[PDB]
């Protein structure tokens, strides 16, 4: 769900896409974050800010 | 948790690391052409094996999650891009034949050479053949090849040809050819849909309504070879194939030379001003940018002129150098050339850079439907930037066409004939080939029987006759990169037949006035947003829409062919009215 | 489009129900105006009111 | 881009257009049967030929958005309307022969006469029991006239039927059908055969009770004709006092149940009264505005002329509802103090009311739902404004007039003359115009089959029966144009059926022609809505909502004469019930 105001979620728990219990990483098994890949090549949208 | 949600789960993951790998895997490519070493092979290598198979299992996995179930249409395309199973269904003894006879027939091509009377046939003899002027060497070089390369590919072909046919089997599809007319069809839409079938009739309907213009350009081309050599050639029957000069019988711009309408009638080169005004070769690159803003399209990013390599290579760093347009992902765009201050570059950087121009606007959707609307789009759209390029009044209002040149009717006659010599001339080779292609594949022609069918093809739809009988065991159409390698050569017409069709939607709103080829797109910024709402959309719409959205047809039309050279379609008839129409088909050296 | 409060258009420019530009009318090109005709004889509805 | 889209835009044009020479075209005919003269013909003319030509340009282009591809039922409706080829679709040689003979056949109806043709032929037989003077009357025009007419007719046809092919309905009578059935709309769809089906099914479910009316009448006649009549076979078509076989109604001065019982009238009192003919129409006005339908505005009283003008302006006199578009509505009439006149003037304008009513909707669609409603309703208010009750309500039926079954059994039997009597005739020779549009009867036969059916189907007969050099059926005005005969039948179940609903809304118990529905504003209401519907939702659905079915209801027209019927019964008993086929006036 959405966060609310503020509110800085930390959790690293693996969301499960389906209905199977599921425990680590599977086929509908993701880790919630994902990396930036920030490279000096990269265009203006995808290079990072601070 | 239904097949929808997480289809949409699943595809956004999939986004976020296919553009860090196809980066990657585009990055090493990128530098290995730049830079020739061990190091940037294996950086090619790793890329693509392990690009290669995350696609395999995220295309497994995208089988858990049924087309027919999903009801929000955009990830049902993206996993229709997905889901086509390729080498998973074919048995694995038949997989890597397949593999292994794809790698050894270009291998064969490329490394396989006609001994002089040894040479390359790509582009060495083709060179010679064009620049020659001695039929008898060239009948010699079509000769030479099939005795020396033709058999070499002929029997790899056949069963190249029956591998491919199966994995068509494997992906339920009744040959390889269907396989490759099924690039086209569209799914779930309003009446939008075009199947295999009706893109061959579609094909063969466009050839009956384009015939005019090719039998009366065929009739002077015809005429004139036969003037440059009337003791070989009959005044009525058709064209040896040797006499085209080029092997493959793609290019008829190795006749041109031949039939210039007037010796003493110059082409537009406009080489000779950039070189007088010391126009750097990144210049006309800088021009060719104003242009595109001008048009009314998005403008170049910084990082396309940081990253591009646009200079030849030269002997700093080994490299592979040629004109090509890349997209690299995650908004890194780039031009690799070998760019030389003359005409033939900047029409060139043209189509490369009008090429980045829809790669920009493809990045506006997910990778997976990060492409065109079709396979012919890319090169259609840059051809449309190349014919802006080539007309005079981009050429005068830039500076490199003289500001005191006036239109010569002659002059505009001479440039429509090399044009619809190299552009038309091709159309019924490309469209022979592909149908020979797509019977080869559904097997209803014995393998035997394929080489008469050749020929036979030749004589019958382009006027075009082997000097030479050849048997079973040597194969004319294997003289073509493509033919030996996997390529279909149904999106060279549609290319071509998109390009027309979009010059006269642009032109429309442009609304420009004269002959097709003197309507330019420069400025006309209704036609920049005309265009500019179609590459937005690229592969994420069907393509027969995102093709009507600009030009108002539910099918592509002739008719801007014909506006495009109706000043050479006239004088075509003028002289043709006293020379004879038509080719007789029997006729031939060996009778 | 429709107009705005107190917006006044005098303009004839003939509208293209199709996605191409067309010079004049025809089957698809449709001139924005219609003219009246008003008779003595008409309903209430169909006279004309100043 | 989108069909619809550019469906619409072209519809709004077209129902311009369409008006306005809708307009021009209704007012130089009106004109013309206003004041008959050379100038008003050469404008009617000019004007018909200006609107159909403007049809034919629009049918064209509405041909170039396909229907399949509308959303909105009711722009795919107006596209269906203007789809249809029509008298366009047939090759020019084939469309030239074609309307020379139907000006042919209509001039020699004109030119034909017993040994003129209008009235006199019907007030021949009309006026006069003598057997031999009906008889000779009979066979002296028929002479004259089906000797010509027959070629014709047949070409006619034959011609017709290759239009209709040529338009995807298997003949013309499949045509009609597609006129008739429903279009435009998605799960209401009837079949052709269906409809043609249902109106013969309706036909021999309410026959079982005219068999106890053709006992009674051929019992009559064989008091009037003892040597003459069979009591087992077929009656003689020339003692109908109609030429054509349509009506009944020449026998009731023979029939009459209760000859001591006039029939209910309040003539006297427009006679004392001197009602003209403005007045009687604002009488009926009154009537129809306490009904609940639309009142008819003051644009319709001053442009009317319900009156005959003399022979300095000469009209055209021949009741009849005009409407000219954009509000324009009028009647033009003759009209004379007569109950014929009264029940008339009811007729036209609650024809008019229809037309008022379908005006609100688009060009296309301002036509009503079924040809056979706007009679129906007309014949409604005549009904209702006939019904005793109403009479008495009015005032002028005298305030001491006493009303009883016999009274109604007398004017019963005049209805039934006219609907029990026409009804197998029309219906018969609807079922054999579709046999010879249909091809299933050879020419030579059609006349054969006529007979044959004839005697099978109405139990009255030609007193001899005719030539295959000559065709009878086509002597009839109304077979030797182009007209479809489906729609008589019909109007008079789409009338019992509306006068079911309304009887309903009245809650009266008693006979269908006992029950007072005037004033019961709400109904009068729901019938106007019912009007407004016009083409937007087809006439099958108007029925229904009257009726709760999709079918033709049997029951309204039996209830309706229902008293009559029992009296039929009682006189039943001594007579023969049933049609031979096997004996004829001849033999
Ligand atoms: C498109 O429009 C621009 C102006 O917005 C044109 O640029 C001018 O071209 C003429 C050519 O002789 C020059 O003399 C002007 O100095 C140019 N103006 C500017 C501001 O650079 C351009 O030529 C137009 N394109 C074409 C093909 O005519
Ligand atoms: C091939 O694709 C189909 C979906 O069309 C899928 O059901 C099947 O399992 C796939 N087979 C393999 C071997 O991936
Ligand atoms: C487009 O980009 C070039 C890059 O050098 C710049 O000079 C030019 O002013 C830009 N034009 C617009 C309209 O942004
Ligand atoms: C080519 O790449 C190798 C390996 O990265 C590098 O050592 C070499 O200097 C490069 N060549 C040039 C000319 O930069
Ligand atoms: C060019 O124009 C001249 C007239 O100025 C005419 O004689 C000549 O035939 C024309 N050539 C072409 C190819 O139209
Ligand atoms: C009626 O007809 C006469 C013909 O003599 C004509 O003069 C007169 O104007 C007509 N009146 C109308 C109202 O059409
Ligand atoms: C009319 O009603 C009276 C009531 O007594 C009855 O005797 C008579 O038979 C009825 N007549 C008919 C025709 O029903």
């Amino acid at each position: 769900s959405k966060l609310k105001p503020f509110e800085r979620d930390i959790s690293t728990e693996i969301y499960q896409a389906g209905n199977k219990p599921c425990k680590g990483k599977g086929p509908n098994c993701y880790f919630p974050l994902e990396s930036y890949g920030f490279r000096p090549t990269y265009g203006v949208g995808h290079q990072p800010y601070r | 948790s239904t097949i929808e949600e997480q289809a949409k789960t699943f595809l956004d993951k999939f986004n976020h690391e296919a553009e860090d790998l196809f980066y990657q895997s585009s990055l090493a490519s990128w530098n290995y052409n730049t830079n020739i070493t061990e190091e940037n092979v294996q950086n090619m290598n790793n890329a693509g094996d392990k690009w290669s198979a995350f696609l395999k299992e995220q295309s497994t996995l995208a089988q858990m999650y049924p087309l027919q179930e999903i009801q929000n249409l955009t990830v049902k395309l993206q996993l229709q891009a997905l889901q086509q199973n390729g080498s998973s269904v074919l048995s694995e003894d038949k997989s890597k034949r397949l593999n292994t006879i794809l790698n050894t027939m270009s291998t064969i091509y490329s490394t396989g050479k006609v001994c002089n009377p040894c040479l390359l046939l790509e582009p060495g003899l083709n060179e010679i053949m064009a620049n020659s002027l001695d039929y008898n060497e060239r009948l010699w070089a079509w000769e030479s090849w099939r005795s020396e390369v033709g058999k070499q590919l002929r029997p790899l072909y056949e069963e190249y040809v029956v591998l491919k046919n199966e994995m068509a089997r494997a992906n339920h599809y009744e040959d390889y050819g269907d396989y490759w007319r099924g690039d086209y069809e569209v799914n779930g839409v309003d009446g939008y849909d075009y199947s295999r079938g009706q893109l061959i009739e579609d094909v063969e309907h466009t050839f009956e309504e384009i015939k005019p213009l090719y039998e009366h350009l065929h009739a002077y081309v015809r005429a004139k070879l036969m003037n440059a050599y009337p003791s070989y050639i009959s005044p009525i029957g058709c064209l040896p194939a040797h006499l085209l000069g080029d092997m493959w019988g793609r290019f008829w711009t190795n006749l041109y030379s031949l039939t210039v309408p007037f010796g003493q009638k110059p082409n537009i080169d406009v080489t000779d001003a950039m070189v007088d005004q010391a126009w750097d070769a990144q210049r006309i690159f800088k021009e060719a940018e104003k242009f595109f803003v001008s048009v009314g399209l998005p403008n170049m990013t910084q990082g396309f002129w940081e990253n591009s390599m646009l200079t030849d290579p030269g002997n700093v760093q080994k490299a592979v150098c040629h004109p090509t347009a890349w997209d690299l992902g995650k908004g890194d765009f780039r031009i690799l050339m070998c760019t030389k201050v003359t005409m033939d570059d900047f029409l060139t950087a043209h189509h490369e850079m009008g090429h980045i121009q829809y790669d920009m606007a493809y990045a506006a959707q997910p990778f997976l439907l990060r492409n065109g609307a079709n396979e012919g789009f890319h090169e259609a759209v840059g051809e449309i930037m190349s014919l802006s390029a080539a007309t005079p009044k981009h050429l005068k209002s830039i500076g490199l066409l003289s500001p005191d040149f006036q239109e010569d009717n002659e002059t505009e006659i001479n440039f429509l004939l090399k044009q619809a010599l190299t552009i038309v001339g091709t159309l019924p080779f490309t469209y022979m080939l592909e149908k020979w292609r797509w019977m080869v594949f559904k097997g209803e022609i014995p393998k035997d029987q394929w080489m008469k069918k050749w020929w036979e093809m030749k004589r019958e739809i382009v006027g075009v006759v082997e000097p030479v009988p050849h048997d079973e065991t040597y194969c004319d159409p294997a003289s073509l990169f493509h033919v030996s390698n996997d390529y279909s050569f149904i999106r060279y017409y549609t290319r071509t037949l998109y390009q027309f069709q979009f010059q006269e939607a642009l032109c429309q709103a442009a609304k420009h006035e004269g002959p097709l080829h003197k309507c330019d797109i420069s400025n006309s910024t209704e036609a920049g947003q005309k265009l500019f709402n179609m590459l937005r959309l690229g592969k994420s719409e069907p393509w027969t829409l995102a093709l009507e959205n600009v030009v108002g047809a539910k099918n592509m039309n002739v008719r801007p062919l014909l506006n495009y050279f109706e000043p050479l379609f006239t004088w075509l008839k003028d002289q043709n009215k006293n020379s004879f129409v038509g080719w007789s088909t029997d006729w031939s050296p060996y009778a």
